[PDB]
RNA sequence: AAGAUGAAAUAAUAAUAAUAAUUAUAAGACUAAUAUAUGUGAAAAUAUUAAUUAAAUAUUAACUGACAUUGAGGGAUUAAAACUAGAGUAGCGAAACGGAUUCGAUACCCGUGUAGUUCUAGUAGUAAACUAUGAAUACAAUUAUUUAUAAUAUAUAUAUAAAUAAUAAAUGAAAAUGAAAGUAUUCCACCUGAAGAGUACGUUAGCAAUAAUGAAACUCAAAACAAUAGACGGUUACAG
């Protein structure tokens, strides 16, 4: 659950390179 | 191996099957050993079966399968009686299991309540 | 032997290729070996192919992919117009070194266009020739291009435009102009970029 | 891909188009009547229309393909069948 | 008798060599010559030299002392 | 000024013939007038609406492989991998 | 408060009649950002004129003819010129195949519709065809 | 067994639309390491407008938070991720595709292998 | 809600079904003629047409194999056409 | 006004506001494009998506050492229709009831529409269940396409396989087949004029419908297949 979380919040949360696919 | 595929459990099967019959390393075809694999991949069908009393066409590979078993038990008895014997024995098999014709039929099914 | 003698023959010599013969792309340099017929063997339809070639052909150069085909002809046109491109870079005198000191199939140089080499000046009655006068033809308004010689090249003007530019448009090719080719370089692709000014 | 035909008992189209070039004298007409229409009957802006026409449909008003043949000719060279 | 380039010994005759070859006996031969690679090589690195009219009509191949 | 269609224009550094000074030029033209048609398997885009949107009809009918010009095989996966994009509610 | 968008020209070319139905898009400037953006996406629409060829006075076979739709047509455009209702722009729609379609055209492109055509904006079809479905009827051995 | 789920996730809170989709991945992700599984990719696609107005049970979408998750588990827990997310009102569409294992016990998810990065390996160098 | 109002018009133009145009104001028939370029493209008056009757799935087929048989033939007639008119320019 | 038709009319379309349109709910059944059934499957079948389980490919390596082929009887599966129970029943639709058409309508066409078509558990074991072509083995001249592998540097118009298409030879009453309808070998099934007749009787099986097995007397010099030339067609196209 610990790196679930850690995974969770940095993948969702941050303005990230999403797979927007355009 | 519990999380995958049902065929990874039956290649390991075989290969138990096959070093438990091998007359020598590396060996495979000897009839022996070919009844053993045979005898592994018979069960796991037979399982997939009683799950699946409707898939006919599979039923049909199992008929198919264990009268191949029998044309090769039957070539072993032909061949060497007491490998044979010793066989069919470790196999939870008899003779007349063997040297019987065996329809996998209806009759069967009910006799021995295979569902 | 037979086998030696046909490695050799004249038809051996003609490296296999089946490129379109109707190409409609870009067209850099030439891609078909051309073949001539004197007009000895022309009157009897002799090209030193397989196949009678038809009367219906009266020019003397062709180029060609198969001998012979499933449908019993020749695959060939009658043409042999990439001679006369090269003749007429030749009559220009602009120049284009690898020439001088596993396989790579990169065009080496030039690729045959000219052999001429930079530095040399052309003495006319009137004297030495300053620079290469052409004639050629607009095409568009753009650069500009003109078709020059069989080559399609970049016109630089000395201030702007005539005004029988926009006058006549799109039929601008229609007239006939003076060019200076300024230079001629080729790039990796194999074709030539000819550099001009009108005059 | 290449969808090569069995024998045929011929080689024929059905109903060869052909190149049926317009008459001069109904695009002149098109063109004046058009002009007619924008700028007025009787516009002098395109008389020279008019005189044209004029000078077109003057002696008369009004001022086939070979595909068969040929394919008839060569439908056995080109075909492709196998020897007899 | 030496193994092969994936490092395995041939002990046994494959499925290639046990079919008959006969057809091979008649089917004419493909005629080859290193010197048709070097053809196209040379071609390609001066495609300018394809612009040089060539004829294809021999004079008499048996007069060539080259 | 003369409709494009009825122009020629000579792309620049390539060699021409009076030939293409003419109708038959352009006549010829005429008659003569990618991700898929490579290694790429198609079945790795069933998530990739924008790629495979390309090959089906403003209506969404798959093109018929005499347009794609795909392989067979791939005309198949592509097929497959259209219908599951748009089983998965992409599409 | 009921705006109004646009209008639809509705057309249902059958064999056997044309159906037109001109209808008004009403919407209310005014409750979550899904319940907005749905009630945007599936406007309110509400008729306003409704037509077939009977309503013209065309009889049985008469319905379903070229004229039939022709006229009906043209009396849909004159209603729309007479309610006053060439305010705001049209999107046309079409249906099915039937016989009056080319009839619906050629009023709407020509002089009997030159006042509506110049506001319709989209023009779409909306023939409603099945994935599968039901089963349809038998063939009719005549 | 590897497997690729596609979830779309509704966005009802405007404000913070990936506030749903992080939860889901949340639960599902727990699920699977709780039931001796791995979870190998949560890849976010974006906010999307879904091709049709979506009828989830008893309320309509017309946008949806894309996401994909790549995890290693069985065919019983696979089936239960699935059926969960099958009766969520939180997600729209969900499946779940078979990545084999046959040749390469590593393996990118369909949109990485789709741009060339066959494994993970690849993706992390 | 204004941003919102700001997202409706690409919402809305986002679900398009592909069977919708929009007219040209100099000449509306040349959209119309666009839009029955899309029908016949998609064969929608053709499934229409079809989708009147049922057909058994054996007729069904035996069409089907019938029509793809003439397509085909098509094909391979203008290639022996094709192959016609260039022999006959090359002069054979 | 609608719906339908060739045109109409229907005991149960609409002023009780219909039809058409736009929404919203509900239910069943089906599976558009791709597409070629290409393929997969013993056949019957099988092409909207995903998963689980089971089967099916080629080539190399190693292994068994003829363990093979075919297959009476037997076994299994087997479209559509049909039946027995229980669910479901939106569309279609035997029967039935009406409206037309007609000399007549017992029909084609139109409207309501039961059974059935759907699902679950069975029974039944028949189809133009067809490639009207049993299975296996060895062999025989070409071409063109794909299709699938293996290379070699898009080019080798690259080799090796299968399929498809057109053929040589061969065969054949011919149509035609064409790698089998050829050359051979092995095993099984079946046929012996038409009609009576796939009928009767018997038996077996099945809930039934029926399925299987399957006669004889009587009568006749017929009866059939391929092809040929016409005639004809409510048969096509082109011209004049
Ligand atoms: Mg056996
Ligand atoms: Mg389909
Ligand atoms: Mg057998
Ligand atoms: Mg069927
Ligand atoms: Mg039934
Ligand atoms: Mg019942
Ligand atoms: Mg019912
Ligand atoms: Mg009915
Ligand atoms: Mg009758
Ligand atoms: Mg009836
Ligand atoms: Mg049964
Ligand atoms: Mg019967
Ligand atoms: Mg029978
Ligand atoms: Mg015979
Ligand atoms: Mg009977």
């Amino acid at each position: 659950e610990s790196q679930l979380l850690k995974k969770i919040d940095k993948v969702f949360n941050d303005e990230t390179e999403e797979f927007t696919d355009a | 191996m519990r999380n995958s595929e049902n065929k990874n459990a039956i290649k390991m099967a075989v290969e138990l099957a096959r070093k438990e019959f091998e007359r020598f390393p590396g060996d495979t075809g000897s009839s022996e050993v070919q009844a053993a694999c045979m005898t592994v991949r018979i069960q796991n069908m037979a399982n997939h079966i009683k799950e699946h009393r409707k898939d006919f066409a599979n039923t049909r590979n199992l008929r198919i399968l264990v009268q191949q078993r029998q044309a090769i038990l039957r070539y072993l008895k032909r061949d060497n009686p007491e490998k044979y014997y010793w066989t069919i024995q470790k196999l939870g098999l008899n003779d007349a299991a063997i040297t019987d014709e065996f329809n996998m039929d209806r009759r069967y099914m009910q006799d021995y309540e295979f569902f | 032997t037979l086998a030696e003698l046909l490695g050799r023959s004249r038809i051996a010599q003609v490296a296999n290729n089946h490129k379109p013969l109707t190409y409609t792309g870009k067209k850099f340099h030439p891609t078909h070996q051309i073949i001539e017929t004197k007009p000895s063997t022309l009157y009897r339809q002799e090209w030193g192919l397989k196949s009678a070639i038809p009367s219906k052909i009266k020019s003397r150069y062709l180029v060609y992919n198969d001998l012979d085909t499933l449908e019993r002809i020749t695959t060939f046109e009658p043409r042999g117009g990439t001679q006369w491109n090269r003749l007429r870079f030749q009559e220009m005198g602009v120049p284009i070194n690898p020439f001088f000191k596993k396989f790579n199939t990169e065009i080496i140089g030039t690729g045959g266009l000219s052999y001429s080499l930079p530095g040399k000046l052309k003495n006319s009655p009137n004297g030495v020739i300053q620079r290469t006068v052409v004639p050629g033809r607009i095409l568009n308004v753009v650069k500009w291009l003109a078709a020059i010689g069989g080559f399609v090249a970049d016109v630089v003007f000395f201030q702007s435009p005539p005004s029988s530019f926009n006058s006549m448009g799109d039929f601008i090719r229609m007239k006939t102009f003076l060019f200076e080719i300024l230079e001629a370089s080729m790039e990796k692709n194999g074709s030539v970029s000819m550099h001009a000014r009108l005059l | 891909p290449v969808y090569r035909l069995p024998p045929l008992p011929r080689l024929k189209v059905k109903k060869p188009i052909i190149r049926q070039e317009a008459n001069k004298c109904l695009v002149l007409m098109s063109n004046l009547l058009q002009c007619w229409s924008s700028y007025g009957h009787m516009s002098p802006k395109c008389a020279g229309l008019v005189t044209e026409l004029k000078s077109c449909t003057s002696e008369s008003a009004l001022g086939k393909s070979n595909i068969n043949y040929h394919a008839a000719r060569l439908y056995d060279r080109i075909n492709g069948k196998p020897h007899d | 008798p030496h193994a092969n380039n994936k490092g395995l010994y041939k002990t046994r005759p494959n499925s290639s060599d046990k079919r008959v070859g006969v057809k091979r006996l008649y089917r004419p031969p493909k005629l080859t010559y290193v010197e048709d690679r070097l053809r196209s090589l040379f071609y390609k690195q001066h495609p300018w030299e394809l612009s040089r009219p060539k004829i294809l009509v021999e004079n008499e191949i048996g007069d060539e002392n080259y | 000024k003369i409709d494009q269609s009825l122009s020629k224009k000579l792309p620049k550094g390539t060699i021409y013939d009076p030939f293409d000074f003419s109708m038959g030029r352009i006549h010829l033209d005429r008659k003569y007038q990618d991700i898929m048609k490579s290694g790429a398997n198609p079945l790795e885009f069933y998530a990739r609406p924008r790629i495979l949107s390309r090959y089906v009809t403003s209506t969404g009918r798959i093109q018929h492989r005499d347009i794609t010009g795909l392989s067979a095989k791939n005309q198949r996966r592509l097929s497959k991998a259209i219908r599951r994009c748009q089983a998965i509610g992409l599409m | 408060k009921e705006e109004v968008v646009k209008y639809i020209l509705h057309g249902k070319f059958t064999k056997n009649n044309t159906h037109l139905t001109f209808s008004s898009v009403v919407e209310d400037k005014n409750l979550t950002y899904n319940d907005t953006m749905l009630y945007y996406l599936n406007l309110p629409q509400k008729v306003k004129i409704s037509l077939s060829t009977g309503c013209l006075g065309f009889r049985k076979a008469a319905r379903g003819e070229y004229e039939a739709a022709f006229q009906t047509s043209g009396r849909m455009f004159e209603l729309i010129k007479e309610k006053n209702m060439l305010n705001k722009d049209i999107e046309v729609v079409m249906d099915d195949f039937g016989k009056g379609r080319a009839a619906f055209i050629s009023a709407l492109v020509g002089k009997e519709g030159a006042s509506v055509v110049k506001k319709v904006v989209k023009i779409s079809d909306a023939t409603k065809l099945k994935f599968g479905g039901v089963r349809s009827p038998k063939m009719r051995r005549l | 067994m590897l497997y690729e789920l596609i979830g779309l996730v509704r966005i009802t809170n405007s404000n913070a639309p990936k506030l749903e989709a992080k939860e889901l991945s949340s639960t599902i992700g727990k699920l699977i390491i709780q039931n001796r599984g791995v979870v190998r990719d949560i890849v976010p696609m974006g906010i999307r407008y879904l091709p049709k107005i979506m009828k989830k049970d008893q309320e309509k979408h017309f946008r949806a938070y894309h996401f994909l998750m790549l995890f290693d588990s069985s065919a019983a827990v696979q089936s239960e991720i699935l059926r969960t997310l099958k009766k969520d009102p939180r997600v729209i569409r969900s499946s779940i595709v078979k990545v084999d294992l046959d040749k390469q016990l590593d393996r990118a998810s369909s949109l990485h292998r789709s741009l060339g990065k066959k494994s993970i390996l690849e993706l992390v160098n | 809600a204004e941003i919102a109002r700001s997202s409706v018009e690409n919402a809305q133009m986002r679900f398009n079904s592909g069977k919708s145009i929009i007219v040209n104001k100099n000449n509306p028939a040349e959209s119309f003629k666009r839009l029955n370029r899309i029908m016949f493209e998609n064969n929608i008056p053709g499934d229409k047409r079809s989708q009147r009757f049922y057909m058994k799935p054996g007729k069904v087929a035996e069409l089907k194999r019938s029509q793809r048989h003439r397509k085909e033939f098509m094909m391979g007639f203008k290639r022996l056409i094709e192959i016609v008119k260039d022999a006959k320019r090359k002069g054979y």
